[PDB]
């Protein structure tokens, strides 16, 4: 078991109209199936989902507002995915954190997503 | 003893119950009066209005300060001898399950005493014997049908955690269930979610989706939440709450219920005995066959009820010290047919919904020639 | 006279009836327990099983050799004074129709005595006064609700012949109706067909299709066929046939009904009073509005019933010679609300189905403050 | 009124494979609408309809077995229609009689339809 752990990095205060690089480094699991996600959280309610690097990369369900602008990698041996944003709009001060599925959705909390 | 005068008092009490059932079976099967969507509105009136008001009528006229404590402790000893031999199977053997120990306890020890039991015993032994049957209904409503919600909820909450947390579930410290969900079997998607804290301890939250074992202080809070949510949505728990509460006040200070209130209740509870039997004949016309599970098991569902039931109460009622006529009441109330309330639980939660379907229906048809065979043989 | 002790006996008899109705109105309108297809299965159980067995219970315990013939001849004189002034309108004026003379006779002279009338009068004047109300139910079932099948069938058989034989109908010598057809209003295609014989006399045959006036010996055979076919398909004509037949045998040779049969009937007829009121609250929740026809006519449907009804029986009951307390029973049974059985006829045959809908529903709600105003004023 | 009358003529015993000429001479009516028909009647049951000279001759619903082989005339002033059979099959020994509609279907009975 070895105390199954999620670590997240890439937060910071940047200028509107740039590029950021988030990460989700999973470790210490059973056989991991790829359904890894990312979603936003404002202090208000009614959150929404962003990306997907699901089973074999055949379909990646993006949101309706960020169609065709976010690059999502995969490395099954390294077991870490990256969320690459491009052309940062100012309405991106939410909370982004990954949701890897091993049958039950696991997650953490630790990001610093903000933009001017 | 058995004169032909007693055989006419027994038939006066029971032939009215079969007349109400065969006119309901005839109505859908032979003469097509009711659409299957129209039968669903009659069964729902009986289950929510007629039967909860029928048991309030009996419980609120019981005297709780003059119960027969020797008769009522020989019935609590039956369900300890049964339930303790089902613990020694589940633990010594490898083919014992938990689905079978909920079925074999309800097919041995839970008869139909509210609808059939109170008219039948009162026609066989007198008016004291139909007052002893009300005291058993008080214990079924308030004790034994609440230990069988604890077993169905523990069985459902173990098929969720052991299925979605197969290698990790020893580290769960808190389980939270959202208020939209009542039962966590497979009806909704049930997206579960875990929050990893700073030590590596998980914090599980069960949400409803769109479009080893945990420690025993964690599983015991998940069940008590969910037993509570299905106990306030149940009409038969207010019938038992206000029935016992009025009965403790009425029989101490000698307060009679007024005539406005006693006739407002009695206008719908008089409809309760006749349509509890009318609704049970609509059930046997909507099943495809009467013997619904097959002949191998229908002979097993009728041997637990009419043989193993009254043989584990001959042992329990002789050890306490009942003799004479109270011994004859207690072996004839155990050979009544299968109750209806365990049939509602097995249909919701799907745990043998057919063995408990051919024991309510096929048990009503053969229960008289079998309770009349004990009465002609006990009074021999 | 009116002590406050009598006001409590009246409320003990009537407050139980409104409690059963507002829980049915609440169940569909506020708490949504019943689907509109599930309400149709409860209304069909009451109309076929509960209410025909309730009136058998009352008619078969009536003594037909000790009826009150002076009280019962003042009620037959009401419905002759009313029905003879509706003949003088239909004949002197040009705006009188036959649709209006079926409505104005059933809104004046046919109250709800089976369900509301027997509990209400028996709580106001005693046990003799609830036995007089059974004798009126015997006459409604056997006489006055059979003259109103003759009027609906004559009204339907005249809208067929005068519509399809407008210039030829004086030569019809025989009308034959095929056994597949029950009612010849517009529900089926109704292909009619005429056979020209050797003289020029037509021989009409009504078939069911796929995909001047006639002489009074011809119209009188068309109606008697079709009155007969809707009288054997009716449950309330066997309740009246076997009720009066047993009652003539029982009260002459002093034969009591046995206890097997008297309890087989009483198991479903105890459900009859409470669910006749539960089914009437399901009706008022399925209508869009309570006052369904508009305020101009709802004030007219409630003035024929509570004013013209008890004023044409003050004249009829004073000419026969009733005085004292029987005069007070006979003016309070005429101010009961509208019966239910004329509401079933107006719905089938579509003859003002809304004025007779807002007189059953809105008449139940305002009938107590109006039958209590006559009782505080007659016993003044 | 004058005792409204139907007369029918054209029956006889003929040889199979010929031609016959029936008639339906209506008289003494109100305003007659054209829905005039003909149908067969064996001594057995389950009869079937044959022809139609309905409202303005736009559609004449023939039977499925005699499609395009029966000539049906019309003369509104004479008020008489004709049913002309052609190539007489032997299974034509039924009873043929007309069914004029004046709101209610009137008919007679008098034919002698038979064939060898």
């Amino acid at each position: 078991s070895s105390q199954v752990q999620l670590v997240e990095s890439g937060g910071g205060l940047v200028q509107a109209g740039g590029s950021l690089r988030l990460s989700c480094a999973a470790s210490g699991f059973p056989v991991n199936i790829s359904w890894m996600e990312w979603y936003r959280q404002v202090p208000g309610k009614e959150r929404e989902w962003v990306a997907a690097i699901q089973s074999t990369g055949s379909y990646t369900w993006y949101a309706d507002s960020v169609k065709g602008r976010f690059t999502i990698s995969r490395d099954n041996a390294k077991n870490t995915v990256y969320l690459q944003m491009n052309s940062l709009k100012p309405e991106d001060t939410a909370v982004y954190y990954c949701r890897v599925k091993v049958g039950a959705y696991y997650r953490g909390q630790g990001t610093q997503v903000t933009v001017s | 003893m058995i004169t032909a005068a007693d055989f006419y008092h027994v038939m006066t009490a029971m032939v009215p119950l079969y007349v109400a059932m065969i006119l309901a079976y005839g109505s859908v099967k032979w003469w097509k009066i009711f659409t299957p969507d129209q039968c669903s509105g009659i069964n729902r009136f009986v289950a929510l209005f007629a039967v909860p008001l029928l048991s309030f009528h009996f419980i609120a006229a019981n005297n709780p300060y003059a119960m027969n404590l020797r008769f009522l402790a020989a019935d609590s000893l039956q369900k300890v001898i049964v339930l303790s031999l089902l613990f020694l199977w589940c633990k010594l053997s490898r083919n014992g399950s938990l689905d079978w120990t909920i079925t074999l306890f309800s097919l041995s020890t839970l008869p139909n005493t509210l609808v059939m039991g109170i008219p039948l015993l009162k026609g066989m032994y007198g008016n004291f014997s139909g007052d002893l049957m009300v005291q058993i209904v008080v214990l079924q409503c308030i004790i034994w049908y609440t230990l069988m919600l604890f077993l169905f909820e523990y069985r459902g909450a173990k098929l969720l955690i052991s299925e979605q947390f197969p290698d990790t579930a020893g580290s769960i410290v808190s389980i939270h269930v959202d208020s939209d969900i009542m039962s966590l079997d497979g009806r909704q998607p049930l997206e579960t979610e875990a929050e990893i804290k700073e030590d590596g301890k998980l914090h599980v939250t069960v949400r409803r989706s769109n479009a080893v074992m945990p420690p025993t202080s964690v599983m015991t809070r998940l069940i008590l939440i969910m037993v509570w949510r299905k106990l306030i949505r149940n009409p038969n728990s207010y019938s038992s709450l206000f029935g016992i509460t009025w009965s403790l006040i009425s029989f101490k200070w000698n307060i009679e219920m007024p005539a406005l209130i006693a006739k407002s209740i009695s206008i719908l509870s008089d409809a309760g005995l006749g349509m509890a039997m009318f609704s049970l004949g609509l059930f046997m016309a909507l099943n495809p066959r009467i013997i619904a599970c097959g002949n191998r098991r229908a002979a097993f569902a009728a041997a637990m009820r009419f043989v193993v039931g009254p043989a584990v109460m001959l042992v329990a009622s002789y050890a306490v010290g009942l003799r004479g006529v109270l011994l004859h009441v207690a072996i004839i109330q155990a050979a009544l047919p299968q109750g209806i309330v365990p049939f509602v639980f097995a249909k919701e939660y799907n745990v043998h919904p057919d063995i408990l379907s051919t024991a309510v229906i096929f048990g009503m048809l053969i229960a008289l020639p079998i309770t009349l065979l004990y009465y002609i043989l006990l009074g021999l």
